[PDB]
């Protein structure tokens, strides 16, 4: 009954968080200032928006965490009745706390609520501001209304950078004593696509599967279109060649891949290709046009062949 | 409520002319009482829907026609959920094969899918899965324009029945028979032009003759009412367009394009009739190729929703570029 | 233009044979679903009015305004201003940007499953007059086709539209297509002479011909121009300053500013002018049409043809996106690059 | 190279003419 | 009696083929009681449901299979009421049976929305030690990366014909029907690497005619013939425009072909025809455009004429290069 590495090696203090730089320093200042405002934390999913406010609350309250901390996810019911009852009930309780300490009501996924829930959340945040401090973890901050974010601080989280994911992955590798190769690290970066929990889950999956880290073992348990072949397809499209590129496309089509998977790996390789800048921008525009065709409902091999022909036609 | 395309459906399978081989195979399949495989396909107006309805009437009778026959339009119901719920709701009703008139009725309910080739591959995969759900109590019959649009698994559990297009002599014969039956005054040239504007379609010809009887109101049906109900652009306009593009400047092109637009003529009819003219005459292969590719792009832009006048002036610019060189 | 509209098909001035066909259609039973189309201002609403007059008694001219409340899939009550009567119901479903399918389902249900009150006066069916069906989405027109299939018995529709290429063929094939052309210059001059002579005016034939040629065969524009020319100066001369609409001459000045200079600061100024045109709520199709006409009036050396193709292409792009200013500025930027290339060499 | 006027006698081929009819052939291999 | 797929469904980890690394890893995880939430994704009919049913009948007996396995499929709509309905209440309960985890087989998991997949992500992460989910789907890219980041995925690829033909030989030895070489080539080509359609086509060819040859499969299925598309390409490449248009429209109204199937078979044909690169690029761009123009729902004769137009420009360029 071993725990997965997603929750086993979650950090327990703000010094171990590698994602942001200014926001984690703001949280470190807030953890000792004791006058924490209501905050809204915005960013992509999986960048650590709820293992940061959790670490702030655990460093703030400390031993009184179990009585003066309420995490409300979207796992439970997301109606107006539960937010009316449970949040007000928890805010009305008393906890014997120090001078610079307040209760914390984390609201994970605060963007799925309606306008009535947030316009009542205005008054719940305004009235009980002495007793408790709110922390709304939102996926998109534009869906948060202006009077909510006027009275509360806004904190921004970016997508994990590949150097930060490299540092975290090598820390986990040194912790678990995993033998590794640099090609396997590049493969787990490529299959990670910037998400930290995805990176840790793929690393623990290939460690439980095969053990030693190499670039061939990563794609046996994930089985994306191989970036060597997709990079060869892009290189053949940029070198004025259509027959060899369609040979690679038919090789990756008789392995049964969907058009969406191949064109997603095509764009992910063409992000980090090496060519001219204007050629990159024209290629990304053509790939986006073809992906609009495919997501519209045209998912034939002929559309991928036409994409290859258009990419070969852009480069003279 | 007089739907002449439904009123003149032959309700008996012996009344179905020109298709006596398919009629005989259908009669053998009905008398065999074990029919897992059924499919009808062909051009529109060939009466495949009327043939399968005549088979359902000669087997089930009028009493079970409203009970065990369910007709669904696939193009009207392209969503997954509706054809999941309605087919299952009809199939879950257990109705025995006992008839009050004493005729032996085999125990199945028949399902008609009109225009089943309009579905995508995933919709037909879910449809097949529903076929494997209910392959016992009810039976299915798909009607499509082309058999090659139907995905493989639905061709496994069906037997194809191809339909030839009806020859124009029996088209004119049926049109004059219906006009004599309903006392419609129309000459042989009017019948010939009516079957000309409705290219291989008896449904369109029947609806256009019904509309001609509505719009004339007892008068003799002329060529103008026929060419106006179908929306057919007259050949004088096409000849003027090609005369402007052959020897003229863009003032002449804008004049004829503004004349066609302010006459109210649709751009889809213009691209269709200009394609019909430009695919038969004595232009070069390169000129016909460039003009037809431009016509296809223009009809795509009109299907997207682009403004028709700009498409027509660009099309006439392309035709002028190819012709006046 | 509203006081002296002909009330019946026998009082029409042009398109007599189509009036005869439509009154023969009314003269018998089973009146089918109509699809009335043509160019704008041709007289489609006049023909549909005369059809509704012939379809019933004299009470068709009674009209009333209702504000019906629709509910979307989201819990949102939206008001729709319907022009209704006791014999028909005229609606514009294009005002709902995404809830057009809901209103054309609900109005069809409340007009079909709610039976008629006094079936002795009207017939067994009542008419729903959809207006401007071309800008409806494809799934909305599919829902319209489904509701037309379900309720053929008590609700037979008349669809007034223009440029039928936006309308899907599965709903076009079920409807009798009636095409009302724009009247000819001689017929516009004849109805101008009639509308002048029945109010004591002395309009000459030359000014009437100039009004007909200037209005681009739009009859409502060619009659409001006549009334504005009466108000502007009553003694009618052959050389009169015809009152021009402001956005048309603004588009002409816009094209003059385009052909004046091919610098990106002039592109910023013309972006401001295009933004003024857009914020004046005129559609970008009419803007592209007027811009192309005024640029082809000021072009030479066959370049017009290439420009013509260019205009259509960007209008196509304007029908795929939502922000029309990107496509309009792309069109004028490509046109200014092409002129600079043409005038430089 | 990809267009041959003479027929290939060891593989399949597809004929291709024009308005004048020179009758070239294309390899199906 | 019964269809052949429901008769000869595999019931053993060795009876499923070409997934030997996946089945070996599943057996390795299930002998050591370390099986995670599974996400089996791939083409239809490649052995997704039968693999996890074999693993369920390995784990559980016949008596407790109906109790500790809940199956949801395409008959159940997959929105937000289901994830807060039966599957949550199933996963959040214990059983009076032996101390093992439950199992939920969710067929067609790619049809769930992003909100539904996030709610399922909450349910999966909340209950792990007592419930092991199994989401099987066609497209991996239609689900969110968080759901991919919490459940172990496995790619059930297509079956290579070299490995596909022993099972077809076994089912043609067990069921005595007429077998030829071209019939087996038609089976392994038209079936497109999945055993379900191969067995269905084989049974339909047996029941319809009696013998299995190439033309019997082609007449029972309606697939476009190779000589048919060869005639279409010959008419496009060495005939006049009106002649080719009339010939191909008569063949379309006779053979029952459609322009999409003509387009994909011609696309498969033009990579065998040794064109120069530039006219290959022109043909591919034009044919992809015709495919999109047919996708948006236009008239068919004009797109047919555009296909002939592209091939007539092609034939002019080929003769001019000769
Ligand atoms: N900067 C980081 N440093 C260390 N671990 C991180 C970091 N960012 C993410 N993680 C890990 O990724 C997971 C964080 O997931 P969550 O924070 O729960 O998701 P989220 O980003 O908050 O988005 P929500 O809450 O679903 S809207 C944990 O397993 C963390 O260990
Ligand atoms: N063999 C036939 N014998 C007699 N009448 C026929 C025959 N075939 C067609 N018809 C007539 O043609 C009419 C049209 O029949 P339909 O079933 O609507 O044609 P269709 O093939 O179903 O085209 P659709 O419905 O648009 S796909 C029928 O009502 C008959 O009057
Ligand atoms: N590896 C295999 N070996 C032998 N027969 C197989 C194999 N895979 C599939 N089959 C056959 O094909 C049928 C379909 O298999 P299933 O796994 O039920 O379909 P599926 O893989 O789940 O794909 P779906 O359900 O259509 S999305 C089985 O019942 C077998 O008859
Ligand atoms: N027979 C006629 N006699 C007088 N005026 C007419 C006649 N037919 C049309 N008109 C005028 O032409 C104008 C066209 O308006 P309308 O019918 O709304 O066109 P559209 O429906 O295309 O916008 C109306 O203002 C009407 O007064
Ligand atoms: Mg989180
Ligand atoms: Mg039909
Ligand atoms: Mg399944």
């Amino acid at each position: 009954y071993e725990l997965p590495w997603v929750e086993k090696y979650r950090p327990v203090k703000l010094n171990e968080i590698v994602g942001n730089e200014d926001t984690v320093s703001r949280l470190e200042v807030f953890a000792r200032e004791g006058n924490v405002p209501n905050i809204i934390i915005a960013g992509p999913p999986g960048t650590g928006k709820t293992t940061s406010i959790l670490c702030l609350a655990r460093a703030l309250l400390g031993p009184a965490l179990k009585d003066a901390m309420l995490e409300l996810n979207a796992s439970n019911d997301r109606g107006i009745d539960v937010v009316r009852n449970k949040i007000k009930m928890f805010a009305q309780q008393k906890v014997t706390l120090p001078k610079g300490r307040h209760k914390i009501i984390i609201l994970d996924e605060a963007d799925s609520m309606t306008d009535g829930a947030q316009q009542a959340l205005r008054r719940t945040m305004e009235i009980y501001s002495k007793t408790t401090r709110f922390a709304l973890a939102c996926n998109a901050s534009d869906k948060i209304i202006e009077p909510i974010q006027s009275r509360c601080a806004v904190l921004r989280y970016t997508k994990l950078t590949d150097a930060q994911i490299l540092t975290r992955l090598m820390n986990v590798i040194e912790k678990e004593r995993v033998p590794y190769t640099d090609d396997g690290l590049e493969a787990i970066i490529f299959t990670a696509q910037g998400d930290m929990r995805q990176a840790l889950n793929n690393l623990q999956s290939t460690f439980s599967g095969f053990g030693f880290i190499n670039s061939e073992n990563v794609f046996k348990v994930c089985d994306e279109p191989h970036p060597l072949l997709v990079k060869e397809m892009i290189q053949h499209c940029v070198n004025a060649n259509i027959d060899e590129a369609y040979k690679i496309l038919a090789h990756l089509w008789h392995l049964g891949y969907s058009p969406e998977d191949i064109i997603g790996n095509i764009f992910r390789v063409c992000k980090t290709f090496q060519m001219a800048e204007y050629l990159k921008l024209e290629f990304i525009k053509e790939i986006g046009y073809t992906h609009m065709k495919i997501a519209e409902g045209v998912n034939s091999l002929l559309q991928m062949a036409g994409l290859l022909a258009r990419l070969c036609q852009k480069t003279m | 409520p007089v739907p002449w395309v439904e009123k003149y459906r032959p309700k008996c399978v012996d009344e179905v002319a020109f298709q006596e081989e398919v009629v005989a195979v259908l009669k053998k399949s009905l008398e065999g009482a074990d029919l897992p495989n059924l499919l009808f396909y062909g051009p529109p107006g060939t009466g495949k829907t009327s043939t399968i309805l005549a088979a359902a009437r000669e087997l089930f009778g009028p009493e079970l026609f409203r009970l065990r026959v369910l007709e669904l339009n696939a193009s009207d119901e392209r969503g997954i959920q509706v054809v999941r719920e309605k087919v299952k709701n009809f199939a879950q009703l257990t109705v025995s094969g006992s008839r009050s008139d004493g005729k032996p009725c085999p125990p199945f309910k028949i399902v008609i899918l009109d225009e089943a080739d309009s579905m995508t591959s995933a919709a037909q995969a879910a449809l097949r899965r529903t076929m494997e759900k209910e392959s016992k109590t009810t039976r299915f019959c798909l009607i499509c324009n082309y058999v090659s649009r139907i995905i493989e698994p639905l061709t496994s559990r069906c037997s194809k029945f191809r339909f030839k297009p009806l020859s124009d002599k029996i088209q004119q014969q049926r049109l004059l028979d219906i006009a004599k039956k309903e006392n419609v005054k129309i000459s042989d040239e009017g019948i010939a032009y009516l079957v000309k504007v409705s290219e291989g379609d008896l449904r369109k010809a029947i609806t256009f003759l019904q509309s001609a009887t509505r719009l004339t109101g007892g008068k003799e049906i002329t060529e103008k009412v026929i060419t106006d109900i179908a929306g057919v652009i007259p050949a004088e306009k096409i000849d003027g367009v090609f005369a402007a593009c052959q020897s003229g400047s863009f003032d002449k092109l804008e004049a004829v394009v503004k004349d066609l637009i302010d006459e109210g003529h649709a751009a889809t009819q213009l691209v269709n009739q200009l394609h019909d003219v430009v695919v038969e005459n004595n232009l070069s292969d390169k000129q016909k190729s460039i003009i037809t590719e431009k016509l296809a792009e223009v009809d795509k832009c009109l299907a997207d929703g682009a403004d028709e006048h700009l498409q027509l002036i660009s099309l006439c610019a392309t035709v002028m570029q190819q012709l006046s060189q | 233009v509203d006081k002296y509209r002909p009330c019946s098909l026998g009082r029409l001035d042009y398109h007599k044979e189509q009036a005869a066909q439509l009154r023969n259609l009314v003269q018998c039973g089973d009146f089918p679903h109509l699809l009335v189309y043509g160019p704008s201002g041709a007289g489609k609403k006049t023909r549909i009015m005369c059809i509704l007059r012939e379809l019933y008694g004299v009470g068709v001219e009674k009209l009333r305004i209702e504000h019906q409340t629709i509910t979307t899939p989201s819990k949102k009550k939206i008001e729709i201003s319907t022009i209704a009567s006791n014999y028909h119901l005229e609606v514009n479903p294009s005002d709902a940007g995404n809830s057009d399918r809901v209103v054309i389902q609900e109005m069809l249900k409340t007009v079909a499953q709610s039976q008629q009150l006094e079936t002795n006066s009207q017939r067994d069916f009542k008419v729903v007059l959809l207006t401007e069906v071309d800008k409806l989405t494809k799934d909305a027109q599919h829902a319209l086709r489904r509701t037309m299939e379900k309720y053929m018995s008590t609700c037979r529709l008349i669809l007034c539209c223009n440029s039928t290429s936006k309308v899907i063929p599965p709903i076009r094939s079920r409807c009798l297509a009636v095409r009302v052309p724009a009247p000819s210059i001689e017929d516009i001059c004849h109805v101008l002479s009639t509308v002048c002579k029945k109010e004591g005016l002395n309009l000459p034939s030359q000014l009437a011909h100039r009004l007909a040629e200037k209005s681009c065969r739009n009859l409502r524009k060619a009659l409001l121009m006549c009334e504005a020319c009466r108000v502007q100066q009553y003694p009618f001369t052959a050389d009169q300053e015809i009152p021009e609409t402001d956005w048309e001459v603004y588009l002409r000045e816009t094209a003059n500013a385009i052909v004046s200079q091919q610098t990106p600061q002039r592109l910023l100024e013309v972006r401001g002018r295009l933004y003024e045109l857009l914020t004046h709520c005129i559609p970008p199709e009419i803007i592209m049409k007027g811009l192309l006409s005024e640029l082809l009036h000021n072009c030479d050396g066959q370049l017009k043809g290439e420009v013509a193709q260019m205009a259509a292409y960007y209008e196509h792009r304007l029908q795929l996106g939502s922000k029309a200013i990107y496509h309009l500025e792309a069109f004028v930027a490509k046109f200014m690059a092409l002129y600079k290339k043409f005038m430089e060499d | 190279n990809p267009v041959l006027r003479r027929p290939p006698i060891l593989e399949d081929y597809v004929h291709v003419t024009s308005t004048e009819g020179v009758r070239a052939y294309l390899v199906l291999r | 009696n019964l269809p052949w797929v429901e008769k000869y469904r595999p019931q053993t980890l060795n009876d499923l083929i070409s997934h030997q690394d996946i089945l070996s890893t599943i057996q390795k995880f299930i002998n050591e009681d370390r099986l995670p939430h599974l996400l089996l994704y791939g083409p239809p009919g490649t052995g997704k449901t039968s693999t996890i049913l074999a693993c369920a009948k390995q784990l559980y007996k016949d008596k407790e299979f109906g109790s500790m396995v809940l199956e949801l499929n395409a008959s159940d709509d997959r929105g937000i009421d289901i994830i807060r309905g039966p599957i949550l209440s199933f996963a959040s309960t214990r059983t009076i049976f032996k101390k093992g985890f439950k199992l939920v087989i969710l067929d067609e998991a790619d049809a769930m929305t992003q909100d539904a997949q996030n709610a399922l992500r909450r349910v999966i992460e909340k209950f792990t030690e007592n419930t092991r989910f199994c989401l099987i789907c066609n497209y991996l890219s239609k689900i969110i990366p968080a759901l991919q980041s919490r459940c172990t995925r496995f790619r059930f690829g297509p079956l290579t014909p070299e490995l596909m033909v022993p099972r077809l030989e076994h089912v043609v030895e067990e069921e005595k029907v007429d077998i030829s070489e071209d019939g087996m080539k038609a089976l392994v080509t038209l079936s497109s690497g999945d055993m379900r359609r191969a067995l269905n086509i084989l049974q339909s060819t047996n029941m319809a005619f009696g013998k299995v040859t190439e033309e019997t499969v082609y007449t029972c299925t309606g697939h476009p013939l190779k000589s048919d598309i060869a005639n279409i390409l010959d008419w496009m490449l060495n005939q006049d425009f009106t002649t080719a248009y009339r010939n191909i429209t008569e063949l379309k109204t006779l053979k029952g072909l459609a322009l999409h199937d003509i387009l994909t078979e011609i696309h498969l044909f033009v990579h065998r025809v040794d064109f120069p690169s530039s006219v290959r690029i022109h043909l591919l761009t034009k044919m992809a455009d015709i495919e999109y123009r047919l996708s948006v729902g236009t008239n068919e004769k004009i797109q047919l004429s555009s296909l002939i137009a592209a091939f007539q420009v092609t034939r002019d360029l080929i003769v001019a290069e000769a």
